[PDB]
């Protein structure tokens, strides 16, 4: 006898009245179900069921969850058939029709964990400092007594649920720790991801080689190091999920290693409130970072792999600030509050940076680290053009259609050259005569352009990108002593 | 009793996700909840509820107090449907938060549902706590309409023994005419003035006046263009032919005043651009359609703020907005030269508004601010 949720159907509908399929106090009217052997296929009744409020669809971090002296799972048996479903909405169950949950409905799951919510209410009133985290049909309950009086408290929780028609296991048949949920290994001092063992195979195929790269990221989260790229190349091209890819001379060696990595075992420790949060980010790679978050030096609550592309063209320090806004942003949900940052750049560099940068961007409470290699950035544009300095006026320009183009320039010293280009886009014919001003040109640059495309990559200090082209004129760029580029209409 | 208000025909109520909240705020909205359930304004609601709205806690002007803002934007667009022009020219505006009375008034009962939000957990740990407005909630479009003949027969009384001073009243405030309006004024375009002038220089100048012809066709830089033929060395300084001098003037007289023809069409949309400059400097136009600016201006951080970017956005999205209602009675679109999701996270941080803009994501052309500067 809990509270009965009120359940209707969507606007403009009627329950389902499907014929049945001819074959060979739970359950005691225009309406009929399919059944049989029990299981009722609601589909139908589903598509009439009106909306809930979503199931716990984000589930919690082991490293945001507080260090418990004992933990214990009760699973609870007959869940759904042990709430009672609402007295006018039960004709439409009809198969005899339901008094309670059905297995297999719309807002089964949604209406038994409000009502497991409700249960629990009273019980966590009572007893502040034992937590109890539902999840489907499993009850976690930690407590930081000792293991008699934690066992007598898991008793008192039994028979609480008990007086709800809630039937749970008793001490000899429960779980015991370390619990495997989610692809982690619980430990009421310590975490980690459940047992990886990497096949020792002499013949892989595709999907092989996908699910192990699946597992070895999945890792990443805790084992820095892993690499997955020379087995990814073996992908490439792959007709079938059962073609058979034998393992490159590469490929047999970063798997060796990695199974050296995973022999191995790291633990993560587990939050403590009381204690500040701190994140460490480190460039491993152009275009990957890593970090690790923790209290203590070493003790990692918490580490991570980052490697995406913010667009085409970019540099370190746009990396290394998305890099802490991903941070943050999970650092939020896991613990609710900003992990101080230890960053690999120096407060000058990041000054410069976003003091000129066009867009508003800003970095959260850190301080410089200095663990090799720093960013920083890799060339300056001039504020005012430079005396001495010969000036290229440059030109690009391509049909359209025949992808042909030119680019060249002329300077107030004579110079001039102009080269034809092939299979060419305007953009790309206009980064050309760029290019060929930074080549062609001394250790200082006066560089006149019309191409505000070109203009503006330019001023955004890219160090790196996925144009060839682009990436030309960064090497070049990073050569100059000075390079003042300047922008003016066109025809 | 209540008054039935309805969605548009045919649409539903709104399923907007939660944001995750830092510990703080969360604590600060479940005590804020508690005595609001106790005081019956807000009621608990089952999974039978699929509708949800935004929340966050706010820290109103200069107060210490935390304030709840719900983001009933998604609400207010689907929500039924049911301005003082003297009031930007008042020499000083006054906005008072007069939100609580809202509290008063039940809400149709039938409506209730829509108003739904939730308060997450840290960590997902639990299912979050689910609530439901009972009495017209802060920041909905349905409340000041609803309280509106209530509004008035209040402000009865003063409006007849002071029909001077302005009273108007958008959403969750009232402005009486701290703002100080007469003082507004619009950035107008500006050419630089100088003894010597260099190729760059001109090209520079003649930049500027191409794009400031898209909204003043009458510039002419023939003659400018002129002393720019041949390809000489950027540093190379360049005096003025008098056709040029004379070509510079009429460009300055056009640029003395805003151009013609650029009326308030309360049909359309208000968009405001902002563009950073640096130094803590932040340009903005309001347009409804481009090159035809409705006012154009200047906004400069405030103390501390020097180190924070993010900051000073959000703190120059208020003031302009707040312009906009004391001039049209609407809030404008931003395009906001920032990240996403930089925005999204820090945002909710340095808020005092009750209301919240709509706004977008843009990556502002280099060109466009060496010409609003
Ligand atoms: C998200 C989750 C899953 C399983 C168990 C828990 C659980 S059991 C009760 C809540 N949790 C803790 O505080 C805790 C600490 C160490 C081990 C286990 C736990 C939490």
């Amino acid at each position: 006898p809990i509270e009965t949720v009120p359940v209707k159907l969507k606007p403009g509908m009627d329950g389902p009245k499907v014929k049945q399929w001819p074959l060979t106090g739970k359950i005691s009217n225009p309406y009929n179900t399919p059944v049989f052997a029990k299981l009722v296929d609601f589909r139908e009744l589903n598509k009439r069921t009106q909306d809930f409020w979503e199931v716990q669809l984000g589930i919690p971090h082991p490293a945001g969850l507080k260090k418990k002296k004992s933990v214990t799972v009760l699973d609870v048996g007959d869940a759904y058939f042990s709430v009672p479903l609402d007295e006018d909405f039960r004709k439409y169950t009809a198969f005899y029709q339901y008094n309670v949950l059905p297995q297999g409905w719309k807002g089964s799951p949604a209406i038994f964990q409000s009502s497991m919510t409700k249960i629990l209410e009273p019980f966590r009133k009572q007893n502040p400092d034992i937590v109890i985290y539902q999840y489907m049909d499993d009850l976690y309950v930690g407590s930081d007594l000792e293991i008699g009086q934690h066992r007598t408290k898991i008793e008192e929780l039994r028979q609480h649920l008990l007086r709800w028609g809630l039937t749970t296991p008793d001490k000899k048949h429960q779980k015991e720790p370390p619990f495997l949920w989610m692809g982690y290994e619980l430990h009421p001092d310590k975490w980690t991801v459940q047992p990886i063992v990497l096949p020792e195979k002499d013949s892989w195929t595709v999907n092989d080689i996908q699910k192990l790269v699946g597992k070895l990221n999945w890792a990443s989260q805790i084992y820095p190091g892993i690499k997955v790229r020379q087995l990814c190349k073996l992908l490439r091209g792959t007709k079938a999920l059962t073609e058979v890819i034998p393992l490159t001379e590469e490929a047999e060696l970063e798997l060796a290693e990695n199974r050296e990595i995973l022999k191995e075992p790291v633990h993560g420790v587990y939050y403590d409130p009381s204690k500040d949060l701190i994140a460490e980010i480190q460039k491993q790679g152009q275009g990957q970072w890593t970090y690790q978050i923790y209290q203590e030096p070493f003790k990692n609550l918490k580490t991570g792999k980052y490697a995406r592309m913010r667009g085409a063209h970019t540099n370190d320090v746009k990396q290394l600030t998305e890099a802490v806004q991903k941070i943050t942003t999970e650092s939020i949900v896991i613990w609710g509050k900003t992990p101080k940052f230890k960053l690999p750049i120096q407060k000058e560099t990041w000054e410069t940076w976003w003091t000129e940068y066009w867009q508003a961007t800003w970095i959260p409470e850190w301080e410089f680290v200095n663990t090799p290699p720093l960013v920083k950035l890799w060339y300056q544009l001039e504020k005012e053009p430079i005396v001495g300095a010969e000036t290229f006026y440059v030109d690009g320009a391509a049909n359209r259609e025949t992808k042909l183009g030119k680019a060249g320039y002329v300077t107030n010293r004579g110079r001039q050259k102009v080269v034809t280009l092939t299979d060419t886009t305007n953009q790309k014919t206009e980064l050309q005569a760029i290019y060929l001003a930074l080549q062609d040109s001394g250790l200082e640059v006066n560089i006149v352009t019309d191409s505000q495309y070109a203009l503006g990559i330019i001023q955004a200090q890219p160090d790196q990108s996925e144009s060839e082209l682009v990436n030309q004129i960064i090497e070049q760029l990073i050569k100059k002593e000075k390079v003042y580029l300047a922008w003016v209409p066109a025809h | 009793e209540t008054v039935p208000v309805k969605l548009k025909p045919g649409m539903d109520g709104p399923k907007v996700k939660q944001w995750p909240l830092t510990e703080e705020k969360i604590k600060a909205l479940v005590e804020i909840c508690t005595e609001m359930e106790k005081e019956g304004k807000i009621s608990k609601i089952g999974p039978e509820n699929p509708y949800n709205t935004p929340v966050f806690a706010i820290k109103k002007k200069d107060s210490t107090k935390w304030r709840k803002l719900v983001d009933f934007r998604e609400l207010n667009k689907r929500t039924q449907d049911f301005h003082p022009a003297g009031l930007k020219k008042k020499k000083s505006v006054t906005v008072l938060d007069v939100g609580d009375a809202y509290f008063s008034v039940p809400l149709d009962e039938d409506f209730r549902k829509y108003t739904a939000f939730t308060i997450p957990s840290i960590n997902n740990e639990t299912p979050g706590i689910r609530y439901q407005y009972n009495v017209l909630p802060q920041g909905w479009k349905g409340s000041p309409a609803i309280f509106q003949s209530s509004m008035t027969k209040i402000l009865e009384p003063f409006r007849k023994q002071n029909p001077d001073i302005v009273i108007y009243q958008y959403m969750d405030d009232l402005y009486v005419g701290e703002l100080h309006p007469d003082k507004w004024t619009v950035q107008p375009i500006v050419l630089p003035e100088k003894d010597s002038w260099t190729v760059n220089d001109i090209q520079k100048l003649v930049g500027k006046l191409n794009w400031a012809s898209q909204i003043y066709p009458g510039i002419k830089v023939r003659q400018l263009c002129k002393l720019l033929r041949g390809t000489k060395a950027l540093t190379e300084v360049i005096p003025l032919t008098e056709e040029a001098e004379l070509e510079l003037a009429e460009n300055r007289e056009i640029l003395k005043e805003p151009v013609h023809g650029v009326y308030y069409d309360p049909s359309k949309d208000l968009i405001a651009e902002i563009q950073k400059q640096g130094q803590g400097q932040w340009t903005y136009q309001i347009y409804q359609e481009p090159f035809k600016n409705l006012k154009t201006g200047k906004y400069a951080r405030m103390r501390g703020a020097h180190t924070n970017d993010v900051k000073q956005l959000t703190e120059a999205v208020q003031k302009i907005t707040t312009e906009s209602i004391v001039i049209w009675g609407k809030t404008p679109k931003f395009k906001l030269p920032i990240q996403k999701e930089t925005w999204e996270t820090w945002w909710t941080e340095y808020w005092q508004a009750t209301w919240i803009p709509e706004w977008e994501f843009v990556n502002t052309p280099p060109l466009v601010k060496l010409w609003y500067q």
